[PDB]
RNA sequence: AUAUAUGCAUAAAGACCAGGCU
């Protein structure tokens, strides 16, 4: 719920940041929430499902758009347990994007809380019916974290493989459909104001790896603050994910910077990719892969042969209560 | 409303307009009282 | 002749009102074609429509200048052909609502009884004058028939919930929708609302409780479009109160219809053929956009130096309370803000001139907030010198330029201290103590009034038994310390037809009531005989219009009334007992609607006693309830008498529509803001109102004239012009590209 | 808005009363007299087209407009589209779905044959190859320009356009 | 440039073709019909209805607007009436023209003295110009003043 | 500037027609042009416009000069053009006719232009020449026994708009 | 009904368009200013043939104003409806005072009057119909008819229809 | 059901006569 007269107030995003939370890695990245409702589902499913690879909406909207957008590197754990594909990042690897990002100045910082502060100012806990007075003007009085985090899980196909993607949703357009809840999702980001050519490519760079990120899911629609330097909410606009190709390609200032659209290829390597890892990968195996700056041509992949670090990579990965659940049901 | 008509000619359609000065009209409308008929036509018979 | 209310806002807003495209009519000779439903609107295409049916169906029981129509049926048959020619010119294609006035609450039941009075004794005087008239020139030999000396005119008190001409009303307009429905092609997807004169409540009060409830339901659609045809003028502040921009007014035209008055004669004897012409007569219509009011006041309000930031929505809210404040049926005006709508140009003024200092706005969701409409009063009390000042010495020059050209009163404001020669001249009381005890009352009883009016309108009827039980109002230094005062409403309930019939007619309007309460109003034996006493004093209070006077008139004792009224329940027959209680909306669906075959189901097939809408085809929100009384194997017939060449009505089998009782959804605290995914209309001023209605370039130009045909498109300033909620604006990236596409281009 | 060929005929001293149309007296008006005049100015016969032709020529039309704007590439909603503006989208989609439901001839070599088979006002072809005819007396009772002929033949006519052409 | 926009074309005149307003032409192009003398009806404007200043002739002021055209007093160019005339009446510019053709015709028959028999009649039918043909057939006809029974259809 | 002050502007004229009088407009220091729009400035320097003497007897009658603007309630002309007017300064009245067009002031400049009339076709012989006083006064200027001296020279010198700066011997 | 016409167009052209593309935009500016109209001497306008390469002829500089008039000639298939000439139709709307029919563009309206005594209508039949002895008409059914009458209004075309005559009625 | 209207913030005289001006 956002009316053009907060966008007219010129709210300011920066208030408050001085008592912003922050979550561990660790525990946000963990795979305990997918397989809690992978535990649900197959009780009260009674057999076990027909996905193949199993993860988090993230590593494969970086996986997906490595090719074109490389400015990060990312190690990443894989476990194949009875028939499944479990993705994780890396807990060394993590600890190290912690040690790295502890001293990441206060830039940064201050335009993630920019951007959690409007999505907790352009939305609301209950429908707009429903909500009274005192909800709705205190909206900028309240905390901000990323703990707190609603998430769906889905179940997504390419090509002959069947993945199960968690994701975290901003929120939905009016209510919750229960005929089908990803038609009424949204997803809220935060950009620059646009001012030139440069602040073009950038945000067009902005717009293909946030579509990346949102056409996994399936949600249609995306909404845009611009802010300027001084962290103020400038303008509002929304997108829809299937017209973002068509409107990137045919901009009129820009008509012709290349015959090539990134986004069919980037569809056609995230399916080279998952069939690689379709059939790259054995039963009861563990790997590791890495892109890095090194590289710049290829996505390495490796096995690990090691006793204790194939046993800690499994612990740190999976809990004791889906293994030993996993275990309930093989026998069952 | 858009509605041009000739109470004469029964015409609706074949109707043009000039731009002329108001002394001409003046000038027509009064030999029009004198019984004398001034037709202005745009093309020519020939 | 313009009234006010409405000639202001022709000079202060004359882009709002726009001119109707009234039809086609006959193109071939003989017979022509009937304007077919499916055609595209030219005034633009529109929703929802709904219709104060009973400011139909007055002026088509009474008409002014046209000639009175005689009987009822033929009255019945004018109400329908005025309706389906409203309909048509507004070309509504998912729902009308007819609501017709029912019982209403306590505070307009006083105005009603004195409405009712004047009624009677008006129209007893112009009949008895009629009769003298015609003694006078059957003295001269002038020959009279029969359908004039039998046939009185017709009591306009008839128009009242309980009386069996409502009950006929109700009756014909159920058959003429059902006909309506189950015979036109373009009403397939149309569910028809009526709400007939037994459903407690009042006509817009009924509208505006309907749009509240629809806008509850969270997967409403925001871009719905309304329309209201009413002859009230208050409407006007009614839609801005729903804060649905996509919102339009029908009105009968006013600047273009020269009125001329027309005496019996032109009534009686005056031709068949010329009877046929002013039936075919069109009357012109205009339209009045509120979207555009809404353009204009987001400029004008735009005060700048605030310390909180600008809302239009409570702004919005402040001049409708400023508005209902200056003048409302409920409340009577104060003595200061007089002289009609230009007490709304004072206040105002005023209220720029105060808002910058407060810090809170005025109403809250209809709430008032004490401390910030207590300045304003004190600061309406500071100026009151000037305005009393003003009035008097535009009283005393008119006095001069008469002198130059050719209950006792005499308060004589202008001198000082007269706050207390008033109050004695209107309570006949001398004591201090007493004088101020009936301020102080009067003071908080009319802080509680405009509280229960604005609550009215906004949240629902609040109480169905507050009156105000004075005749005047205090001046604005009277509402000091208004925080001390503390306002309490019980919701109570409303009064049955019968009860409302006994407050508001008259004892010599009796006839329409039953026979069994007729002896309460005829008897001198009666309890309750000096409510209605043959005359009453009349207080002019300085006018010259003969209604427009203060009706000194005894007030009603709720208590005994009641205990008169239930001490004669046991003779009335089955009918009047049907017609002494309340019930629920009716709505009335289409065989081939698309909701048809589901409601069918779950009603009359799956045996289930009510069934929950929400969003629907037709956009409507409630519950329905399958009616016992409605057999689907009977005939709905005309209940009017046929009469010659009035489109001669067939019988309407009942199964090819569906009628159920209908329920709105459970109230709720409404608030006032717009909603999300709402597509704004394209803006409409042009950089010359925008300033005009900010300094003095171009504003105090008379154009006397103001004829709404310099408009004569609004047409693309309907719908919601645009795909996108949030127009471009300074750097976002689709404004990025459309402005330097437009700089390349140009 | 839009002019033709024929014009003058300017106000004369004695009116004219046969100006109203009527085509049971075969009778068409200044406008769409029996000679019309091309750009020229030469004498031209009246060019009559019925359905079966006007599906052809509008086939073409369209057909040359996709060469002209798509350069070089079926289906009703397609060449609704081709064209642009509401107003003529909408006319043109109308009149598609009018003539292909009630088009007799709709393939280019039953077109032929009618063409040769045809080869006398052009009305009368024209209603002849417009709407079904099957009997002698429903023909000349459905528009008198075939009761009045003197060089009739409907009998062999009329078996031509119910076994030669589409029955 | 400033005048409303009009949806008829606007070309320039380029032929002026003379005459004399037939009778027929007269009523056809009229209005209204002006037969009362009066103006005012009581002298409370409203003037009288068919009189000289009938609305429906035209617009002069910006208080009415124009019942023909619609229009105002800047547009519209005015609409022209008929009075019936209980008798003829001559035209005061026309008087001795036609009194040269009461030299040329007959005043029984309205037949030409003379016919295409006469070689110079038959010399003066041939002039192209009207008004010289005119002049010489009036001329060569004045001189005889007896109509000729033969045939030519003369009455003798 | 508005309206009052010259250089200045007196109405400004719309895309659509519309005509803003700036004497009323009295926010006019913050309103903004648009292309195709039409501004009625005032007359200004080099402007073509028709002057004309009445009776007008023959072409040369109603010439086209260039506006300069000067104080004083006077026409000012030059000395050599009252011949071909006919006029002189004792109480005659002229006068001025302003082109609002582009076509008709290429017209006036290039068709009826003084310099454009100095030969006239009437005898193929000049109607502009030198008169009165500056006609005495070279016949006192170019006698035998005329000699100046040298300031007086230079001051002469530079008083020609056309000299090429070089001082002769 | 369809016939093959010969019409003339003005057309205004702004002297900002004096470009080498002139010749294409003043053949878009006749696209769409002719198809889709109707005119009262000619009738509704179906389309233009061979328009790729219309002659648009030499502008004509109008004095004072300097925009280019241009008299472009063109052949044209129009649609005019004619007295007395029968036609087949379908019906869209069915009401007791009379009924619809789709003639292309042109809306033909057939009154109660028209229609013969054995055709009765019944709102209680789905979808709402007039029906007879082994006859049936609902919406979307083909129909003959015969026009008994034509008005024009300058962008539309008006006319009614009659069905009481032998070998008329739906097929 | 509205409520009366008790209101109006620019209209353009023109035609003749006489006396002067260059
Ligand atoms: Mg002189
Ligand atoms: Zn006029
Ligand atoms: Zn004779």
């Amino acid at each position: 719920y956002l009316p053009d007269g907060d966008i007219d107030n010129s709210i300011d995003l920066s208030v408050g940041s001085k008592h912003f939370l922050l979550g561990d890695s660790v525990e946000l990245s963990k795979l305990d929430p997918i397989l809690l409702a992978l535990k649900e589902i197959e009780k009260e499913s009674g057999a076990k499902t027909k996905d193949r690879i199993i993860t988090w909406r993230g590593i494969m909207r970086k996986l997906l758009t490595l090719p074109y957008d490389s400015e990060e590197d990312f190690v990443l754990d894989v476990v194949s347990f009875d028939g499944q594909l479990f993705i994780q990042f890396n807990v060394p690897y993590l600890k190290s994007k912690d040690v790295q990002k502890q001293g990441d100045t206060e830039f940064h910082k201050k335009l993630q809380f920019s951007g959690y502060k409007f999505e907790k100012m352009a939305t609301l806990p209950k429908p707009w019916p429903e909500c009274t007075r005192k909800e709705i003007d205190s909206r900028a009085k309240s905390k901000c974290n990323n703990i707190e985090q609603y998430g769906a899980i889905v179940r997504t196909g390419i090509s002959r493989i069947k993945i199960l993607i968690g994701g975290a949703v901003a929120c939905t357009a009016d209510y919750y459909d229960e005929n089908d809840p990803l038609s009424r999702y949204i997803e809220l980001k935060t950009t620059r104001t646009i001012n030139q050519y440069k602040d073009m490519i950038a945000f067009e760079k902005k717009l293909f790896r946030t579509w990346a990120q949102c056409f996994l899911l399936g949600i249609p629609k995306i909404i845009y603050g611009f802010r300027d330097d001084n962290c103020i909410l400038r303008t509002v606009e929304e997108f829809s994910t299937n017209d973002i190709p068509l409107m990137v390609k045919n901009n009129p200032l820009n008509e012709q910077p290349k015959k090539e659209n990134c986004y069919m290829s980037s569809i056609n390597f995230y399916g080279a990719v998952v069939e690689w890892l379709n059939e790259s990968v054995k039963d009861d195996q563990v790997w590791k892969l890495s892109y890095a700056k090194r590289n710049r041509q290829y996505l390495v992949l490796k096995e690990v042969t090691d006793e204790n670090e194939k046993q800690q990579i499994v612990d740190s990965a999976i809990p004791a209560w889906f293994k030993e659940w996993r275990s309930e049901l093989r026998n069952s | 409303k858009n509605q041009f008509e000739c109470r004469s000619c029964k015409n609706k359609t074949n109707i043009y307009q000039l731009h002329i000065p108001y002394a001409a009209k003046l000038l027509f409308q009064e030999l029009m009282a004198m019984n004398i008929a001034p037709r202005l036509y745009t093309e020519r018979s020939g | 002749g313009v009234p006010a209310l409405f000639r202001w806002l022709s000079r202060k807003y004359p882009k709002i009102i726009s001119p109707v495209i009234q039809d086609e009519d006959v193109d071939i000779d003989g017979e022509s074609r009937p304007t077919r439903y499916e055609d595209p609107n030219p005034n633009g295409e529109l929703d929802n429509l709904y219709l104060d049916m009973n400011g139909i169906v007055h002026p088509c029981s009474h008409p002014e200048h046209k000639p009175v129509p005689e009987t009822e049926d033929e009255m019945m048959l004018d109400v329908f052909a005025y309706t389906e020619n409203v309909i048509m010119m507004a070309r509504p294609r998912k729902v009308i609502y007819i609501a017709v006035d029912g019982v209403a609450p306590r505070a307009k039941m006083n105005q009603q009884r004195s409405r009712r009075f004047r009624s009677a004794q008006d129209a007893k005087d112009a009949n008895e004058k009629k009769a003298a008239e015609l003694k006078e020139m059957e003295k001269k030999g002038e020959i009279i028939d029969d359908a004039i000396k039998n046939k009185k005119t017709w009591d306009s008190n008839a128009i009242t919930p309980g009386t069996p001409f409502m009950h006929r009303l109700a009756d014909s307009l159920r058959y003429w929708a059902a006909y309506k429905l189950t015979t036109d092609p373009g009403w397939s997807g149309i569910e028809v609302i009526i709400s007939d004169a037994s459903v407690p409540g009042q006509g817009q009060h009924k509208i505006m409780s309907y749009v509240r409830s629809l806008r509850s339901s969270p997967k409403h659609d925001p871009n719905t479009t309304h329309c209201i045809y009413g002859l009230n003028a208050n409407l006007i502040f009614l839609g801005l109160a729903t804060h649905e921009p996509h919102f339009k007014i029908l009105r009968e035209d006013v600047f273009a219809q020269d009125k001329k008055s027309y005496s019996l004669q032109d009534q009686l004897r005056m031709t068949d053929i010329e009877r046929q012409e002013l039936k075919d007569k069109k009357t012109p219509f205009l339209w009045l956009h509120l979207n555009i009011l809404r353009e204009y006041l987001q400029i004008e309000l735009n005060v700048p130096g605030l310390s909180f930031p600008f809302d239009l929505e409570k702004s919005i809210d402040d001049w409708v309370f400023i508005c209902f404040f200056c003048g409302n049926n409920f409340l009577p005006h104060l003595p200061s803000l007089d002289v009609r709508d230009n007490s709304i140009t004072t206040l105002v003024t005023i209220w720029k001139q105060i808002l910058p200092t407060m810090k809170g706005y005025l109403t809250t969701d209809g709430y008032l907030n004490l401390p910030a409409v207590e300045r304003l009063l004190a600061e309406l009390a500071k100026k009151e010198d000037y305005i009393f000042r003003k009035r008097y010495e535009d009283e005393k020059r008119s006095l001069e330029n008469q002198k130059r050209r050719k209950k006792n009163e005499e308060i004589r404001l202008w001198e000082p201290g007269y706050r207390k020669r008033y109050y004695e001249t209107k309570f006949h009381t001398k004591d201090p103590q007493k004088v101020k005890k009936i301020a102080r009352n009067m003071v908080q009883k009319y802080i509680e009034g405009v509280s229960w009016v604005l609550l009215y309108y906004y949240q629902g009827c609040p109480s169905w038994n507050w009156y105000y039980p004075y005749h005047y109002a205090p001046f604005a230094a009277d509402f000091v310390n208004l925080s001390e005062l503390k306002i309490e409403f019980v919701e109570g309930t409303p009064f049955r037809p019968y009860e409302q019939l006994m407050s508001v007619l008259p004892a010599a309007s009796s006839h329409n009531l039953p026979d069994v309460f007729r002896s309460l109003m005829s008897d001198a034996n009666s309890e309750i005989i000096d409510f209605y006493p043959e005359e009453f004093p009349l207080d002019m209070n300085g006018k010259k219009v003969i209604w427009q006077a203060i009706p000194l008139l005894p007030f009603i004792d709720e208590n005994r009334l009641l205990k008169a009224v239930q001490s004669k329940y046991d003779q009335l027959t089955e009918d009047e007992k049907f017609r002494n209680t309340n019930r629920s909306e009716i709505l009335v669906l289409g065989r081939s609607h698309s909701h048809y075959p589901t409601l069918v189901k779950e009603l009359y097939e799956e045996g289930k006693d009510s069934y929950e809408f929400q969003v629907d085809s037709s956009g409507v929100s409630g519950v329905a309830i399958k009616l016992q009384s409605f057999d689907r194997s009977g005939v709905l017939r005309l209940p009017v008498k046929q009469l010659e060449g009035y489109r001669h009505y067939p019988d309407i089998s009942n199964r090819d529509f569906l009628m159920v009782e209908f329920k709105q959804l459970p109230k709720s605290h409404a608030k006032s803001m717009i909603l999300s995914g709402l597509i704004p209309h394209l803006r409409r001023l042009t950089q010359e109102d925008k300033d005009s209605i900010l300094y003095g370039g171009t504003n105090f130009y008379g154009r006397n004239r103001f004829s709404p045909e310099e408009n004569a498109d609004f047409k693309q300033y309907i719908g919601p012009h645009g795909k996108s909620q949030y127009l471009p604006r300074q750097g976002g990236y689709k404004a990025f590209i459309q402005i330097h596409s437009d700089e390349a281009k140009g | 808005v839009s002019t033709s060929t024929v014009g003058a005929r300017r106000r004369r001293a004695k009116q004219q009363v046969d100006d109203e149309e009527n085509a049971t007296l075969l009778r068409l008006g200044p406008e769409f007299a029996l000679k019309q005049y091309d750009h020229d100015g030469n004498e031209h016969d009246l060019i009559a087209l019925s359905l079966s032709e006007s599906r052809l020529l509008i086939r073409e039309a369209l057909k040359a407009r996709s060469r002209a704007r798509n350069g070089g590439v079926i289906d009703d909603d397609e060449l609704a589209k081709v064209t642009s503006g509401a107003v003529a989208n909408g006319v043109v989609k109308k009149t598609l779905d009018y003539l292909n439901t009630f088009a007799r001839f709709k393939d280019e070599e039953t077109c032929t044959a009618v063409d040769q088979l045809l080869h006398l006002h052009p009305f009368e072809i024209a209603q002849l190859s417009s709407l079904g005819c099957e009997d002698v007396d429903e023909a000349i009772t459905l528009i008198p320009s075939l009761a009045a002929k003197k060089e009739v033949n409907l009998q062999r006519i009329l078996d031509e356009l119910n076994r030669l052409e589409d029955p | 440039s400033q005048f409303p926009y009009s949806s008829a074309p606007l070309r320039s005149v380029k032929e002026v073709q003379f005459g004399l307003l037939s009778p027929e032409e007269i009523r056809a192009i009229s209005v209204v019909k002006i037969e009362y003398p009066e103006i005012m009806d009581e002298s409370r404007q409203r003037p009288r209805e068919g009189g000289l200043n009938d609305p429906k002739l035209g617009s002069i002021d910006r208080n009415f607007k124009c019942q023909t055209c619609g229009e105002g007093m800047a547009e519209c160019p005015g609409h022209f009436g008929h009075m019936e005339l209980a008798k003829p009446v001559f035209h005061i510019g026309f008087i001795p023209k036609i009194k040269k053709v009461c030299e040329c015709i007959c005043m029984n028959c309205g037949k030409l003295l003379l016919d295409e028999t006469n070689p110079t009649m038959a010399q003066a039918i041939r002039i192209r110009d009207p008004k010289k043909r005119f002049n010489a057939v009036w001329q060569l006809c004045k001189t005889k003043m007896v109509c000729e029974a033969d045939s030519r259809g003369g009455c003798g | 500037n508005g309206p009052n002050e010259h250089p200045g502007a007196k109405y400004v004229i719309r895309d659509n027609g519309d005509r803003i009088d700036l004497r009323y407009h009295k926010r006019a220091g913050d309103i903004v042009l648009q292309y195709g729009w039409k501004v009625e400035r005032h007359l200004m320097d080099d402007d073509p416009v028709l002057f004309n003497r009445q009776p007008s007897l023959h072409k040369m009658s109603m010439m086209a000069h260039r506006v300069k603007v000067m104080p004083y309630s006077t026409f000012r002309l030059n000395l050599s053009v009252t011949s071909p007017y006919n006029a002189d300064f004792d109480g005659d009245e002229m006068n001025l006719h302003v082109p609002q067009s582009e076509e008709t002031r290429a017209e006036l400049s290039q068709l009826c232009a003084v310099p454009l009339q100095i030969v006239s076709p009437q005898s193929n012989k000049p109607v502009m020449g030198i008169v009165q006083d500056t006609l005495c006064g070279v016949r006192k200027m170019t006698l035998r026994d005329t000699f100046i001296e040298y300031e007086q020279v230079m001051n002469m010198l530079f008083w020609v708009p056309s000299w090429d700066g070089v001082v002769p011997q | 009904m369809f016939f093959l016409k010969d019409l003339s167009l003005i057309l205004t052209l702004h002297p900002s368009y004096f470009g080498p593309q002139m010749n294409q935009y003043l053949r878009e500016k006749l696209l769409t200013d002719v198809e889709g109209t109707c005119t009262g001497q000619f009738g509704y306008i179906v389309t233009v043939l061979d328009g790729m390469n219309i002659d648009v002829g030499k502008g004509r500089i109008i004095p004072g104003s300097g925009s280019a008039e241009f008299e472009v000639k063109y052949r044209a298939v129009v649609w005019k409806p004619f007295k007395g000439e029968v036609v087949d139709a379908i019906v869209s709307n069915v009401s007791p005072i009379g009924f619809f029919a789709d003639v292309g563009p042109l809306n033909v309206f057939v009154s109660t009057r028209l229609i013969p005594d054995n055709l009765v209508y019944n709102p209680s039949n789905s979808p709402p119909a007039y029906m007879s002895n082994d006859e049936l008409i609902t919406k979307g059914s083909k129909v003959r008819l015969k026009v008994v009458g034509t008005r024009t209004d300058v962008n539309e075309i008006y006319a009614i229809g009659s069905i009481k005559e032998d070998f008329l009625g739906a097929i």
